[PDB]
């Protein structure tokens, strides 16, 4: 891969009282051409781990296949739920992949978020793993997971990697990251987390040309990994001066 | 049978691999090692081999990782090769993933290394059997054999004249699970003594003893503590 051709825009992941909330718009752009409008950019690695990407779709798919087979081998060797790999383990694996490809100067044109639950003490979902049937889609309350038991990690093209209470890629690193550094707080409820993420996505939709308002939300919780129903974010302009007709401005000068 | 024990890729008419069986026979000639485990701890004791009066006793138990150790019986060069393999595996896992390796996967890889040497005529089986004591969420004892098999034990003993130790362990097995650390160490020393010849005695020089536990990284027992334990063993046996 000499460079990005078909690309995905930013992803946002945050911690809240019940786990991880990760959001990305379902759009992949072939330059300035929004060719694909229903693309999946968040993938499930196992019952406690998800991966989001921003950048080249081909490299993201390559990494997703690598992680899928890593999970299958883990499941083959598993004897107890403690044997399942953790988000930290997958983050280390992806960071090593990126570092080696940097050394070879054959990078993956991607920024990756690896998020999930770094613990097995909140449920028994990994006692019996189902890969091809999702029983989630019969409702018990969510479990309040400790912040220290959750994991969000970032890897970039040069192999730079770290973790935090919230991670952003792409253009989100400006708008969503400013809003999160201002307003994020620990133990947010699901609705509060969704409201914060929706504000960030709305700002991104207004100020980023490669984004859409068709949003995919994924929750990693004690119930497992849940994909929400994709929804159109309502995004209205915040000023009437935008809508004011141009013919009502003075006809002389540069009023545009 | 004379016609079928020349090479390691030939089955006897009974479907046996005599070369691998002889590699296993090498194990029975070594000194006795015993390993037992409570709900929290694994204690591994062993008899160090002293060649003569002026020789230092040889090492019997080795550290693989923070919470992993082994004892060996058989050919020391094979034991060294396998020990280096295991140490490098643990270190490389820590380097790549910043976490402890899964002991089951480590033992599986060691068993695969055993097996790969029994499939070609240009190679031979390792003449060494390994006892692997580790703590990974719980105490675990593994035994790896020359033919590529590995088993998990609650108590284990191999080496020369180790059937007395096996008898003692089979007698006292029900007590180990709820034992304290001192009781477990005493039981391991008592099994080693059961193996030991009456003429021989368990002293600080010829006894190796290590413990690995919940918050207890693999550690050799100091000479003073070992002397205390051996004194306790002798005293309570005198009763």
């Amino acid at each position: 891969t000499l460079g990005p051709v078909v690309t995905g825009t930013s992803v946002i992941a945050i911690k809240y009282k019940h786990g991880i909330m990760i959001a990305a718009d379902r759009k992949a752009s072939y330059g300035s051409y929004a060719k694909f409008q229903n693309v999946e950019r968040i993938f499930k690695i196992n019952n406690k781990t998800v991966m989001g990407f921003s950048g080249e779709l081909a490299d993201a798919q390559y990494l997703h296949e690598l992680l899928t087979r890593k999970n299958i081998n883990n499941l083959s060797e598993k004897k107890r739920k403690e044997d399942m790999y953790t988000p930290q383990h997958y983050h280390s694996y992806v960071s090593r992949v990126f570092y080696v490809r940097k050394n070879r100067i054959d990078p993956l044109f991607n920024n990756i978020i690896i998020a999930g639950i770094n613990s097995q003490k909140y449920d028994n979902n990994d006692d019996n793993v189902l890969l091809y049937t999702n029983k989630n889609n019969n409702n018990e309350e969510y479990k309040e997971i400790h912040k220290d038991d959750l994991y969000i990690g970032f890897v970039d093209m040069h192999g730079t990697n770290f973790c935090d209470d919230y991670i952003t890629t792409g253009y989100a690193r400006y708008f969503a990251l400013t809003l999160l550094r201002d307003h994020y707080k620990d133990n947010m409820t699901e609705e509060e987390a969704r409201i914060l993420i929706n504000e960030c996505l709305r700002i991104l939709y207004f100020r980023d040309a490669t984004s859409s308002n068709f949003i995919q939300i994924v929750k990693v919780t004690s119930k497992g990994v849940e994909y929400e129903e994709p929804y159109i974010l309502p995004c209205v302009l915040n000023s009437a001066d935008y809508v004011y007709p141009s013919t009502l401005l003075p006809p002389a000068g540069c009023m545009w | 049978r004379n016609l079928y024990d020349t090479d390691n890729i030939i089955y006897s008419p009974e479907g046996r691999l005599y070369q691998v069986e002889y590699a296993s026979e090498a194990i029975k000639q070594g000194t006795c090692a015993v390993a037992i485990k409570s709900k929290d701890y694994v204690v591994v004791s062993g008899l160090k081999k002293c060649i003569s009066k002026l020789s230092f006793p040889q090492e019997k138990i080795f550290k693989i990782d923070d919470y992993i150790g082994i004892s060996m019986s058989g050919i020391t060069s094979d034991a060294k090769v396998l020990t280096k393999f295991m140490q490098n595996e643990c270190l490389s896992h820590k380097f790549l993933y910043n976490e402890n390796i899964n002991i089951e996967s480590l033992v599986r890889s060691v068993a695969d290394k055993y097996q790969k040497n029994t499939q070609k005529s240009s190679k031979r089986a390792f003449g060494v059997g390994l006892m692997i004591a580790a703590y990974h969420n719980e105490p675990c004892i593994f035994e790896t054999r020359p033919n590529g098999s590995y088993f998990e034990y609650d108590a284990l003993s191999f080496g020369a004249r180790s059937h007395a130790s096996k008898t003692y362990l089979e007698k006292n097995l029900h007590l180990f699970e709820e034992c304290s650390l001192e009781e477990l160490i005493l039981h391991c020393l008592k099994a080693l003594k059961c193996s030991l010849s009456s003429e021989s005695e368990l002293t600080i020089s010829n006894t190796a003893l290590a413990v690995v536990g919940k918050n207890h990284p693999w550690q050799e027992i100091s000479s003073l503590q070992l002397e205390e334990y051996l004194s306790k063993v002798k005293m309570d046996a005198e009763q």
